[PDB]
């Protein structure tokens, strides 16, 4: 009879159908494709009355074809509770339609979130989309995911075309590495956001020696943001004369014995 | 009624479309509204405007060469 329930449900469009009688003899059937049918037929007569079969269809389902098959309606934005629940596989297929969800849904914080929560995609197409999303917040992932794509300089230098406010400053500090900063910040010195620039160099300060900032504060004259970080200098250079002549006091007295 | 039956689905098709161009409208001046924000801003007065233009984080993270000179420029000279 359950094959003779499918049919007798799905056989009458015209005066013998019903959405809810079928979420039970599923159990027992063998094939998936039926399912698709279901959900189908359901579509074309009652696409409100589909949660139900998402929330019984969860164990046994090619979500492959199913998502697919909702791109094709274009009922992804309806089918939204489904992804919900299957977006914890972290499927190109699911990752790429949310991603999508979020790009025309112009959302980022809960974007964000997801991209760090499941990561099959790639990161070029989605700086593309993000770079020229309006927002200096979905640029401003895009950049992340540079680093989220492990090459760096690109970023930063993102934030060197537009997000200069002090987000420029904002990816100098993740971008953590050397023989970039020196000239990246000369540039920044080139225009007069310098104001700030004791700060642009600190944020990366980790690897500055600053005999070139002596150097190119003479070479502007430029002694503000840099008379600090000139007391940053001789204050380091203090500490670490100092610990020297003590470890060497250690030696010398040591040394005798 | 398989006729009725599609038209009701394209009535809820409908239905949906227009909240979803209202919402994106909606996030859409937000944004707008954000990006003026964005776009309301520069780039002792001279500290005024070490604070208003970039002002550095005075946070927890100076593990790079223990750092202490800004504990006091915030007070002495930066900000000040």
């Amino acid at each position: 009879e359950y094959d003779n329930a499918i049919i007798t449900m799905m056989n009458h469009p015209t005066d013998a159908w019903k959405e809810g009688q079928f979420k039970d003899i599923i159990t027992k059937v063998a094939n998936v494709e039926l399912y698709y049918r279901a959900i189908q037929f359901y579509l074309e007569f009652k696409p409100l009355l589909l949660n139900d079969l998402l929330m019984v269809l969860s164990p046994r389902l090619d979500h492959t074809r199913a998502v697919n098959y909702f791109s094709k309606v274009k009922q992804l934005p309806l089918v939204k509770p489904y992804l919900r629940s299957v977006q914890n596989h972290n499927n190109k297929s699911v990752n790429e339609s949310l991603n999508n969800l979020f790009i025309t849904e112009e959302d980022y914080q809960a974007l964000r979130t997801s991209i760090d929560a499941y990561d099959n995609f790639d990161n070029i197409s989605l700086a593309q989309r993000l770079e020229k999303h309006e927002l200096i917040e979905f640029r401003r992932i895009a950049a992340y995911l540079f680093k989220g794509n492990n090459r760096w300089k690109q970023s930063v230098e993102l934030c060197k075309k537009d997000s200069l406010y002090k987000d420029a400053m904002q990816y100098a500090s993740e971008s953590k590495d050397t023989e970039l900063a020196e000239e990246l910040l000369q540039w920044f010195l080139q225009e007069e956001k310098r104001e700030c620039f004791g700060a642009c160099l600190f944020t990366c300060y980790d690897l500055l020696r600053p005999d070139v900032v002596l150097e190119t504060a003479w070479r502007h004259n430029i002694m503000d943001f840099a008379m600090p970080y000139f007391i940053q200098v001789m204050k380091e250079y203090l500490t670490k004369v100092d610990k020297l002549d003590a470890s060497e006091s250690l030696r010398k007295e040591e040394e005798q014995a | 009624t398989e006729q009725e039956w599609r038209e009701k689905a394209k009535k809820d098709l409908e239905e949906w479309n227009q909240r979803q161009s209202e919402q994106v409208e909606k996030n859409k001046i937000n944004n707008r509204i954000a990006d003026k924000a964005f776009y309301q801003q520069p780039d002792g007065t001279e500290w005024e405007k070490v604070a208003q233009l970039c002002d550095f984080n005075p946070k927890s993270s100076k593990q790079c060469k223990d750092v202490s000179r800004l504990r006091s420029v915030l007070m002495s000279l930066k900000q000040t």
